[PDB]
């Protein structure tokens, strides 16, 4: 599933620098634990994503574990 | 703005005193003064002190630039240059700069092995003398050389209360790189988070929705006390297959949820655990190098008729009350308690679960140079008992660590082998009914 937004694709650019695993490999329909994440992970990607502009934490990530659902929560 | 949070007038003249009782060297300079946090601290009381030893083998070795990547780490990383002291009874640290590395240096003799030097070393001198509280800066280096200097131990010492495992793989990596000479992103240091979390909170502390959420979330709550020389006792089994949705971490606290469960006769318990309270809007935040570390209330309830809760019900409970917290989890636990509810501030946690998922391994990839990682240790807890889980790639590993006063032996062998049994039969079949 291709990535359609510019959220999404800035996301998943994060996912593959924190998940060390390349950028495409990454579906819109990726799920952040099911790719091998973790708390410790997501607190990095939250921290990648303020760099970045987007704004989301480690909450949202484990309530929105989804790649293209976690795209629109975020500000 | 420094100084700003300084709980002392004259900052300044602390200095002074200390560099004229020859504490800390008289060619410093104050850059900072602030509170020292309610975990560090509670590393400082348990002598949470440690040497990461770094044994380094090949003819190319380069001994100046070795002493030069110390004086250089530490200009980067002002934790690394802080001191601690107590005042008026409460702990602060003294950020200092202008600080000039002096690194113990050791000729052995021929056929002497370096690393027996540095145990001596350790445990002669180094840890039974360490006085944190008295203002010596704890982070030293030492480097001890064979003859030849083709087979060197160098040694950094620090305290707890100036890292965490989120942090510590980057002060290696940081080290790599300055002796290699590549190069580095700037970094924040650990008084920019303290300066953070102050300037988000709320000055009307009823009016903050951290404290808020405190009260409620430990609303007619009770912390029992589960237990009343230091000894580990370790316990591993096949790591865990995780439900659906589901983190190691959860799984773990889970299982200690349903002992404790047990154990006390109740269905509403609640422990401590450990959070790496880095979940805030700060720049660099991931990386900077302190101890963010913090111990937290973890509150797990149990349906009055649990009948048909099965595992995943559990799971899925336990999870959400970590996740309900990860806004709030990074404010002093003394606060939490004075703020938002009835107990006593200095209330101790009994129990504290820390699951490790963090890096276990390191690296320190200097240019050919073979080198080897080790280290020593002391921690020594106080009534508390600790419960840490390692996932490594073929097990999961269970340690708990208490004083033999709170947790003889067989008690504790006992309590690894239960908690261990939880998570493997959580993990084997989590449909099951909690009627296991
Ligand atoms: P998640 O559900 O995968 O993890 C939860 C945690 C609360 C276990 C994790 O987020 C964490 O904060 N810390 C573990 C790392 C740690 O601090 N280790 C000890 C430092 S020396």
């Amino acid at each position: 599933k291709q990535l359609s937004t510019d959220a999404e694709r800035e996301l998943a650019n994060i996912w593959a620098t924190v998940l060390d695993i390349p950028i495409g490999t990454i579906s819109a329909s990726d799920n952040f634990f099911f790719r091998g994440g973790h708390s410790i992970d997501a607190m990095k990607a939250s921290a990648l994503g303020r760099a970045a502009g987007m704004s989301f934490g480690v909450a949202d990530i484990f309530d929105h574990p989804v790649l293209s659902e976690l795209a629109s929560v975020a500000v | 703005e420094p100084f700003s949070l300084s709980p002392i007038k004259d900052p300044q003249a602390l200095h002074k005193e200390l560099c004229s009782k020859n504490v800390i060297p008289v060619t410093s300079t104050l850059e900072d003064l602030l509170p020292a946090t309610q975990a560090q601290h509670v590393f400082i009381k348990r002598g949470t002190f440690h040497s990461y030893n770094w044994t380094i083998k090949g003819r190319s070795l380069n001994m100046d630039r070795l002493r030069e990547t110390c004086q250089s780490l530490v200009d980067r990383h002002s934790i690394l240059r802080t001191s601690f002291v107590e005042h008026e009874g409460h702990p602060i640290q003294l950020v200092l700069a202008n600080l000039d590395v002096k690194v113990r240096e050791v000729q052995c003799w021929p056929g002497e092995d370096p690393m027996e030097v540095c145990k001596a070393l350790w445990d002669g001198k180094d840890w039974p003398t360490l006085n944190v509280l008295g203002g010596s800066l704890p982070v030293r280096f030492t480097l001890v050389s064979c003859p030849g200097n083709e087979h060197v131990v160098l040694t950094i010492q620090i305290s707890h209360s100036q890292w965490d495992g989120v942090s510590i793989p980057k002060l290696f990596s940081d080290f790599a790189a300055i002796y290699n000479q590549t190069p580095l992103p700037p970094t924040s240091d650990f008084a920019h988070y303290l300066y953070h979390r102050v300037s988000s909170a709320r000055e009307d502390v009823q009016q903050d929705p951290t404290f808020q959420f405190w009260r409620h979330y430990l609303d007619g709550a009770k912390m029992a006390v589960p237990f009343a020389q230091t000894l580990w006792t370790f316990k591993g089994i096949v790591p865990p297959t995780l439900p659906s949705g589901i983190t190691m971490a959860t799984l773990v606290k889970a299982a200690t949820a349903l002992f404790l469960s047990y154990h006390l006769g109740s269905r509403d318990v609640v422990f401590g655990h450990t959070v790496n309270g880095r979940n805030l809007p700060m720049d660099n935040i991931e990386s900077l190098l302190g101890c963010t570390l913090n111990f937290v209330p973890l509150r797990v309830t149990f349906p009055e008729d649990s009948t048909d809760w099965t595992v995943m019900d559990l799971l899925h409970h336990t999870q959400t009350q970590y996740t309900r917290a990860l806004s709030h989890e990074h404010v002093e636990l003394r606060d939490i308690f004075q703020h938002s509810t009835n107990w006593p501030a200095e209330t101790p946690l009994s129990l504290i679960v820390q699951h490790q998922n963090i890096d276990l391994s390191f690296s320190l990839p200097l240019r050919s140079l073979d080198v080897q990682y080790s280290k020593f240790a002391r921690f020594d807890p106080l009534d508390e008992v600790w419960i840490f889980t390692e996932p490594h790639a073929d097990r999961l590993e269970v340690q708990v660590c208490a004083n033999s006063r709170v947790l003889g032996q067989e008690q504790a062998t006992e309590l690894a082998n239960n908690i261990s049994a939880i998570i493997t039969k959580f993990s084997t079949d989590p449909t099951a009914r909690l009627l296991d």
